[PDB]
């Protein structure tokens, strides 16, 4: 069950019969089928707060502090190429000219722009790649 | 001991100016006499101390701060952001008054009156207080 | 009461000081009634109520202290002492208040929450908050980014700096997370009592809601 799950974490089946999740596999070892059922009920409030909404929160939280860090980061580059232009008595190629960060505007754009496929919850597969080193990293903690 | 005569309007009757005189012994708490009069016809009925507190106790507030709110209602002791509210039917003789606040009314207790039975005379005492209350308050201001 | 429900999705999260803990709670009032979602960051709870339920639950609460129900509703909405029991899981919410100069009272009966709700209030939002944190992660790193190829060509062709104190090394991700991991995630992870939840986060909730 192990080395069959872990490559692709056969084929598998998902019934449910009230509040209970049943997931079948169908496979094989030693060249014959091997059968198994998962008999899942659902989990408890104190499961879905500690694998679910205390991590995911903690995980926003600790996202919200990066994209504070990296906004005190972009300013503090602001500050830089304003001394050279400014003082620095110096120019460049122009291709490249950025514009002066300020988090506000960042966000409305953001917000408006790339807010609706960004937060999609989708199949919960995009979740699984972007964030999963984090979520281990909060559960630590 | 203490009296306190204060005008006002029942809602029932907006252009009869009526009078309502309180009597005790400087704790309103303690208890009290209470009549209301329009200058034809006269109630009368009494508050004690437990009824007092109960009332508050129903109202969930420290008793005293609760005779703060029934010495600003019935000793017109009301600033210009407290409007009160006075009702009663004659005929049932159930006072109530109430606090007017949220663009509503809040009862702050009720009495069963009494109809008194020597009108005129109660009347009588009651003026004969004011025209000496009237006179002391002249000849201090002589003096002052 | 449909109206509620969709109000009360899009509601942000108040932080509520109990002298026992605090609660997060968000609510939605109208004079139609209200609906509120609590939870103490182990568990949930729901109400939905009408006016119908206002004017007998406050004729209860509060005997002579007459209203229509909509006068309550709109001091609620003001929003005093909070103190609460799980009673089974009624977390039953007790609130004392001051209105027209008299003390009220309003008692919550808040069973707990169904996993439906929980999904859509937390988890999916909460979720959906995490991956759009992420992108703006990744948009102030391209920004980041940018800002160093700019920088990179006055290094490339003479534009020394002045103020020998405005310097910024090249931005990497990798080691931005290396060192937020260990300097930074410890405090900033740190659930608390769900104030920084309130504090920083609830345009993003708001705004994932409706997404």
């Amino acid at each position: 069950l192990d080395n069959l799950l872990r490559p692709l974490l056969a084929t598998f089946s998902c019934d449910c019969v009230a509040d209970a999740l049943i997931l079948r596999v169908r496979s094989e070892l030693s060249g014959l089928p091997f059968y198994w059922n998962f008999h899942c009920m659902l989990a408890s409030p104190s499961l879905v707060s500690q694998h679910l909404i205390r991590p995911l929160m903690g995980m926003s939280l600790a996202l919200q502090c990066q994209v504070r860090e990296l906004a005190t980061l972009l300013h503090m580059k602001d500050l830089e190429i304003q001394d050279y232009q400014e003082s620095g008595a110096t120019l460049i190629r122009d291709r490249l000219k950025t514009e002066p960060f300020e988090e506000n505007s960042f966000l409305e754009q953001f917000m408006i722009e790339k807010l609706p496929e960004a937060c999609s919850i989708g199949d919960g597969k995009p979740f699984v790649m972007n964030l999963q080193d984090l979520y281990m990293a909060v559960t630590t903690q | 001991m203490e009296r306190k005569i204060s005008r006002i309007h029942l809602v029932s009757e907006p252009s009869i100016t009526h009078f309502l005189q309180v009597s005790w012994e400087k704790t309103l708490e303690s208890g009290f006499v209470i009549t209301l009069t329009d200058g034809h016809s006269a109630w009368t009925g009494t508050v004690s101390e437990s009824e007092i507190s109960q009332e508050a106790d129903d109202m969930a507030m420290e008793k005293g701060k609760y005779v703060g709110e029934l010495r600003k209602a019935l000793l017109s002791g009301a600033g210009p952001a407290d409007v009160y509210t006075f009702n009663f039917s004659k005929e049932s003789c159930y006072f109530f008054f109430e606090k007017n606040l949220k663009d509503v009314s809040f009862r702050l207790g009720s009495f069963n009156l009494e109809k008194v039975e020597n009108p005129a005379e109660v009347i009588r005492e009651l003026i004969c207080y004011c025209l000496d209350t009237i006179a002391e308050n002249q000849a201090k201001n002589e003096h002052l | 009461m449909e109206e509620l429900e969709q109000g009360l999705l899009m509601q942000p999260w108040a932080w509520l000081q109990l002298a026992e803990n605090s609660l997060l709670a968000k609510v939605f009032i109208t004079k139609q009634g209200y609906a509120l979602l609590v939870s103490d960051l182990q568990q949930v709870w729901h109400e939905q109520v009408d006016t119908s339920v206002v004017s007998q639950r406050a004729k209860e609460l509060n005997k002579r202290l007459t209203a229509p129900p909509a006068a309550f509703l709109c001091h609620l909405d003001n929003l005093a002492t909070f103190s609460c029991d799980c009673v089974a899981d009624a977390l039953i919410l007790r609130v004392r208040s001051e209105l027209s100069g008299l003390p009220f009272y309003w008692n919550f009966h808040c069973m707990l929450a169904s996993p439906s709700l929980v999904s859509q209030h937390l988890i999916r939002p909460l979720m959906g908050m995490s991956l759009a944190l992420q992108c703006q992660v990744r948009e102030l790193a391209t920004l980041l980014h940018m800002k160093d190829l700019e920088i990179q060509d006055y290094q490339e062709s003479g534009a020394t700096l002045i103020r020998d104190r405005l310097k910024t090394e090249p931005f990497e991700e990798n080691s931005f997370l290396e060192q937020f991991m260990i300097e930074k995630l410890p405090e900033a992870c740190s659930i608390g009592d769900g104030k920084p939840f309130v504090m920083n986060l609830q345009d993003l909730y708001m705004a994932v809601t409706t997404q």
